[PDB]
């Protein structure tokens, strides 16, 4: 009974995330060690005329942009623990998420070491005009 | 091709909105094409929904510099036979709002103590995971009677946790600067460590040199066996699966093969006791 979520591509991975003390910290370990990026995100089938911000209600992908699925670009949704923030709920779940085209093999890692700039709505260095 | 890790135990007919979907097989059928997700206004993202997901699956076959890998070899399970804890857990069924996953229910450990848990999951929900009690039945009663009323005499998570790193501190302190969990058919033993241990890179002791057994996520610090009062979690455990070594028959049949006094009682302990007899046996003689 039930239907399965992941692949076994990603088994090690959210294994090895799922026990960490840190594991924001264990994902970059991880990558740093040669493993491979978590797979199986929800990429969207967009027009790419996009507003470009980098989290939306609908997917906003401009031409340097892809679209993925909030809570599948989330490493505490992906591995089911606990949100850091201090209210422990997600700011991506809900949401769509524009990673630039150059990082979309890893969205996961994206979201975990970039910054939305609170002014201009997008990634700081992907492309904040400040 | 799939894994049963983080499986989706609901009794939902529908698959998840993309915004909501931790991965792209978990989203609806109705966004699909192509390959990819495509977004339909007018159809809304769920606010209400409670899915179970299994803890069943683990692969602890990680290779990253500074961790410690959990899973050792005979010869390093032998070096350290002072640290060794037999570990069996006796789980109950997911039911009701969910089906298709086990959750901790009994505990036992070579000491001869059995904990109860209330049975709790990893439910997500549109703003996270809620880890809670669920509702669970005990496996189809026959020889899991006994498991029936414990459905009721359990403990919160909570509570359970820092019941083990009490009593495995209160073992280990005078005998090793590790714990190593003996094992037969480690699957759901594992899947019940997600409950009380977590893992990192090596650390030392706050209140001494000794090597790091324990974590409070109360206070983000960490204890040796010596100064674990009040710790929640085990800390870079270490552990050994018995089956895989060349054994053709189930547990009792093959503890039963050198030993005649640890007769089966039925019980999680009992199991856990015959697993770490079974290693010292195969591991010591001959
Ligand atoms: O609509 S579907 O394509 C997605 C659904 C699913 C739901 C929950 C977890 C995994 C998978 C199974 N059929
Ligand atoms: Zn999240
Ligand atoms: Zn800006
Ligand atoms: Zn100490
Ligand atoms: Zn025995």
């Amino acid at each position: 009974a039930g239907n399965a979520t992941e692949v076994p591509a990603n088994s090690t991975v959210l294994s090895f995330c799922a026990f960490a003390v840190d594991a924001a910290k264990a994902y970059k370990d991880y990558l740093a060690s040669g493993g491979q990026p978590i797979t199986n995100c929800v990429k969207m089938l967009c027009t790419h005329t996009g507003t470009g911000q980098a989290i939306t209600v609908t997917p906003e992908a401009n031409m340097d942009q892809e679209s993925f699925g909030g809570a599948s670009c989330c490493l505490y949704c992906r591995c089911h623990i606990d949100h850091p923030n201090p209210k422990g709920f997600c700011d991506l779940k809900g949401k769509y998420v524009q990673i630039p085209t150059t990082c979309a093999n890893d969205p996961v890692g994206f979201t975990l070491k970039n910054t939305v700039c609170t002014v201009c709505g997008m990634w700081k260095g992907y492309g904040c005009s400040c | 091709n799939v894994t049963g890790l983080f499986k989706d135990c609901s009794k939902v007919i529908t698959g998840l909105h993309p915004t909501q979907a931790p991965t792209h097989l978990s989203v609806d059928t109705k966004f699909k094409t192509e390959g990819l997700c495509v977004d339909i206004p007018g159809i809304p993202k769920d606010m209400t929904y409670r899915r179970l997901i299994s803890m069943m699956g683990f692969k602890m076959n990680y290779q990253v510099n500074g961790y410690p890998n959990m899973f050792i070899t005979r010869e390093e399970a032998i070096r350290h036979v002072r640290a060794w804890i037999g570990f069996d857990v006796e789980g109950c069924h997911a039911t009701r709002e969910a089906v298709g996953t086990n959750l901790p229910l009994q505990l036992g450990f070579s000491t001869g103590v059995n904990l109860v848990a209330v049975p709790t999951g990893y439910v997500d929900t549109p703003n996270n995971t809620d880890f809670s009690r669920v509702s669970a039945k005990p496996p189809p009663g026959d020889q899991f009677k006994h498991l029936i009323p414990l459905m009721y005499k359990g403990l919160p998570w909570n509570v359970v946790r820092i019941k083990i790193v009490q009593m495995l501190s209160d073992t280990l302190k005078n005998l090793s600067d590790r714990v190593v969990f003996v094992l037969w058919a480690h699957g759901f033993e594992l899947t019940s460590m997600k409950y009380f241990v977590k893992i990192g890179p090596e650390r030392t002791c706050c209140l001494c040199d000794r090597r790091a057994t324990c974590f409070s996520t109360a206070s983000d610090t960490y204890a040796c066996w010596h100064h674990s009062i009040g710790f929640d979690y085990v800390y870079n455990p270490f552990m050994i699966d018995v089956q895989q070594w060349g054994f053709t028959g189930n547990l009792q049949s093959n503890h039963d093969l050198y030993c005649q006094v640890h007769g089966n009682a039925h019980v999680a302990s009992c199991d856990a006791i015959m697993t770490r007899c079974l290693a010292v046996h195969e591991c010591f003689v001959k």
